[PDB]
């Protein structure tokens, strides 16, 4: 605990001025929340493939998700903005960043280097720079430091939700990333051990049981219905033994709230 | 880029020339950071990235002011307040009349100052080192050169080995730690405290176990006892000479108890054990801080 208070309210503040607009999609005219779950789910498997840290992928869903808030894009070009949030996402949080190169390779040559590059630079000048987003990952960090003693399963189980979390756009724009993290926390913990939402979390954030019900409401019901997802790379992620086989695990029928 | 007028140019980096201007239109002083972009093969340098958004959520008035980034299709502009010289330029012109100490502690202050904001907002720096401190007429310090910076979480993970400065570099990451955060900066600051006094470099070593033993022959061999943990460092060695800590008296002459005492708690072995630059501020060192002009 150094500045964990001060870093804390910094990012609850700074949440707050990164987030997407609730209500983008249903302005898009050709692209979909359904779209916008594939895109997500081939990060994931980008994220995969490149062993590239799970921050870096909460990163880039904000990133398209704040372009998309400010511009129309095509349906053929949806993968071209991915892309490139993905490579300033590496950018910002990775050691070892991919090369642009192997970025050209992964989207399978649908677009040239010129294009990624370029796009790169346009989803710069739209998020003004502003790329230091708080995310979900970051929020749940903080969350495990009021563990006792920190839970492994607990762990791997609460990024998994608030993983699935990054996938569907209805609902998860309308909370913040501070809150979806509380529903990972709680609902995880509770499925482990069958322990709540912890006095000392209450204390930090100021969140109640009550107030991360709704939340919770909606991500009890996506981790019922993740096994027939139309989108699966999280799931079959989180079955590795990395994250300690925690997708295998079964959720409650309920939560007592 | 027309509003503006190059006066001189004042810097070289790995992406581009730093250049004096003045602003056609208000007559404001600026320097002016050129970054050109890989167009073609590797585009905007992740550097510029983190160095950009960094700096414009840093608004302090003892770090650099970000004023605008200029874009073209082939080249960024960061335009940043203009500052008279670095520190270590002004140490260097301080060769025959030496610094005042009244002018040292304040600038130490507002270094701290500068510090704790960065880590309040969590980013570390870094690149601490006098060449990255930037002075103006009036009496004021200001963090620069955020090229090096990432923003962190809670608790750190694994960041980039290769990071500070040699003389600079704290002893957690000479011997190959997992995990740093905070207490690297507080190091750097703890070493260009020593030199503002001495004004030559507390620990000029020559490589990584030579900076080391630099270290260990003024601080003292690190045990279990000072520093738990230190045997069991990846890059620890039971076979290092055990030096025994020389007076602070002799270490920095000039420095008052209160002074020492301070850069006592700066240069702590054990990263937890070492003072957060939101403590230091505390420190009775500071009872009396002003804030000299100094003479240039
Ligand atoms: N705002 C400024 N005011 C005055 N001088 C500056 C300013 N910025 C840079 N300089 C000059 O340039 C030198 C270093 O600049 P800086 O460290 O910001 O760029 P760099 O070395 O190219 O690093 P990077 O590109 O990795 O950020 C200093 O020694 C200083 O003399």
């Amino acid at each position: 605990p150094d500045y964990h208070e001060d870093i804390h309210t910094y990012l609850r503040e700074m949440e707050v001025k990164c987030k997407p607009k609730v209500g983008y999609m249903k302005k898009q005219p050709d692209i979909t929340n359904s779209m916008r779950a594939i895109l997500v789910d081939w990060l994931v498997e980008v994220g995969e493939e490149y062993k590239l840290q799970n921050e870096t992928l909460h990163l880039a869903v904000n990133y398209i998700d704040r372009f998309l808030s400010s511009m129309s894009v095509l349906r053929g070009k949806l993968q071209l903005v991915g892309t490139a949030a993905m490579l300033l996402a590496s950018k910002f949080e990775e050691i070892y960043p991919p090369e642009v190169a192997e970025f050209v390779y992964i989207t399978d040559d649908t677009y040239t280097k010129k294009q990624v590059l370029r796009m790169e630079h346009l989803v710069l000048k739209v998020l003004t720079f502003d790329l230091a987003a708080p995310t979900v990952n970051q929020f749940l960090t903080q969350y495990f430091l009021h563990q006792q003693p920190a839970n492994c399963k607990v762990e791997s189980l609460a990024m998994f939700l608030g993983e699935l979390s990054l996938i569907d756009a209805d609902p998860y724009l309308k909370y913040l990333p501070s809150v979806i993290a509380g529903a990972a926390f709680h609902l995880a913990l509770y499925t482990v051990t069958g322990q709540s939402w912890p006095e000392s979390l209450i204390r930090k954030t100021g969140y109640t049981l009550e107030s991360l019900k709704p939340c919770l409401m909606d991500l009890h019901q996506t981790y019922l219905k993740a096994p027939q997802h139309a989108q699966q790379s999280i799931r079959e992620k989180y079955k590795n033994s990395k994250y300690h086989g925690v997708s295998l695990l079964n959720p409650p029928e309920t939560l007592n709230l | 880029m027309e509003n503006f007028q190059k006066v001189e140019k004042i810097g070289e980096g790995t992406y581009g020339v730093v250049y004096k201007a003045r602003n056609k239109l208000t007559g404001e002083v600026v320097a002016l950071k050129k970054i050109r972009l890989d167009t073609e093969t590797e585009g905007v340098p992740s550097t510029a990235i983190r160095e950009i958004s960094l700096l414009k959520e840093l608004n302090h008035p003892n770090i650099v002011k970000l004023l605008d980034v200029i874009h073209t299709e082939n080249k960024l502009y960061l335009v940043f307040e203009f500052l008279h010289q670095d520190l270590k330029k002004f140490m260097d012109a301080s060769a025959l009349t030496g610094i005042p100490l009244p002018l040292i502690k304040s600038y130490l202050f507002q270094l701290l100052q500068g510090l704790a904001f960065c880590h309040s907002h969590r980013v570390l720096h870094r690149d601490l080192k006098p060449q990255n401190l930037l002075i103006n007429t009036e009496g004021a310090i200001k963090l620069a050169d955020f090229g090096l910076a990432r923003a962190f979480g809670v608790p750190v993970r694994t960041y980039t080995h290769e990071v500070v400065t040699l003389w600079y570099r704290a002893p957690e990451i000479l011997l190959g730690c997992k995990y740093y955060s905070t207490a690297v900066d507080i190091w750097s600051l703890g070493c260009i405290f020593a030199e503002m006094v001495t004004r030559r470099a507390l620990f000029p070593g020559d490589s990584e176990i030579d900076q080391l033993f630099r270290i260990f022959r003024t601080l003292g061999t690190p045990d279990e006892v000072v520093w738990p943990g230190v045997t069991s460092m990846p890059d620890y060695k039971p076979s290092f000479p055990k030096w025994a800590r020389q007076d602070f008296s002799k270490v920095v002459p000039p420095l008052d108890e209160d002074g020492r005492s301070l850069l006592s708690q700066m240069l702590h072995y054990d990263p937890n054990k070492r003072i957060s630059a939101k403590a230091a501020l505390a420190h009775p060192f500071f009872q009396d801080v002003t804030k000299p002009v100094p003479h240039l």
